[PDB]
């Protein structure tokens, strides 16, 4: 055979692999792996439920305990008067241990362990006047769950 | 999730990664014609100097050629919105999604 | 194809599951069992107990506790349990409003 023949020969049986791995992707979907490691909540839909490609409503929830968010609102006349009195009039010498992050539980307990924050969100929301920050805590024992209403005090300089 | 949350990106930094999987294929099915017809057309460059193609035939062999270079260059921009390249330059903020979630 | 709304509707009745609520400032105060009473030691006893009905008189059978939900929710802080029943003569509904007897320590 001449060459471009075992060329397009070649390229026939490439496509048509391609396509074999199309079908198999399909495939795969049809078993619903899962696609992070974690604790799976309870299912939406029982055995019999008919689903479609793409559809809004879960079917289950798997979330990471470990670590966890603290999301945190601030009036922003509170973060405007702090970022003038810590550079305008006195100093008050923002400090090295600013990351550290201690919070309080809903009866007063404190968590023993302690996080870090970072900032995340760089604007103010118009129905609450108030910037978002966001801390990271270890959670080794799932004491704290996703949802919890904590108390994050911070250090203000 | 490749950004750190809170912090200055740049255009065209990539942010994401959406698992290709499909769009590989489709690239590789698109260079698999690609590297088949870029020889014919070579080929009958070659051939059509000495009169032994016809000049239609290399006319048609390179239309061919550049049909399947398109369709390659279509593949291509599907394989980059996988990585999603962000738009503008600025202040990245909270990530809305985490990894594991399923986009449209 | 695919619509919303639905034709019929098919119910298994046996068994059944009976889903409560508890407040999530409860199981924190149940976790500070080291100090005020002491720790869950009844084994399987600590499973499950009865259910009440909606008119105030006591299932016979008794149920089995697995948990499902590690998710409190914004509005009322609490957080979601699941038990399951079994169910002979269909005496429970799907849709009634229980309450269900639990086991702390």
């Amino acid at each position: 055979v001449s060459k471009q023949q075992y060329a397009d020969a070649n390229a026939a049986y490439l496509q048509s692999k391609a396509a074999v791995e199309q079908a198999r992707i399909n495939l795969r979907y049809t078993k619903v792996l899962s696609p992070i490691s974690g604790r799976i909540g309870r299912s939406a839909v029982t055995e019999g439920a008919l689903v479609t490609n793409g559809q809004a409503n879960a079917m289950a929830t798997v979330q990471q305990l470990d670590p966890i968010y603290v999301d945190v609102t601030q009036p922003s006349t509170a973060l405007l008067r702090l970022r003038r009195e810590l550079a305008s009039g006195q100093l008050e010498r923002a400090g090295d241990n600013a990351a550290k992050v201690s919070l309080k539980l809903e009866d007063g307990s404190q968590y023993p362990l302690e996080g870090r924050l970072e900032f995340s969100e760089v604007s103010v929301d118009e129905g609450t006047g108030s910037v978002t920050i966001r801390a990271v805590f270890p959670n080794p024992n799932n004491e704290l769950l996703p949802g919890m209403f904590v108390h994050a005090q911070l250090q203000e300089g | 999730r490749l950004f750190k949350e809170g912090s200055d990106v740049k255009a065209g930094q990539q942010l994401y990664q959406i698992d290709p999987a499909t769009y590989e294929a489709d690239y590789q099915s698109a260079q698999a014609n690609l590297a088949s017809t870029q020889e014919q057309a070579q080929r009958y460059k070659l051939l059509v100097a000495d009169q032994a193609v016809s000049k239609q035939q290399y006319a048609d062999a390179n239309a061919a050629y550049l049909q399947s270079k398109a369709a390659v260059e279509q593949a291509r921009i599907n394989l980059r919105y996988t990585k999603v390249l962000s738009p503008i330059s600025g202040r990245i903020g909270r990530s809305a999604v985490t990894e594991g979630a399923l986009v449209t």
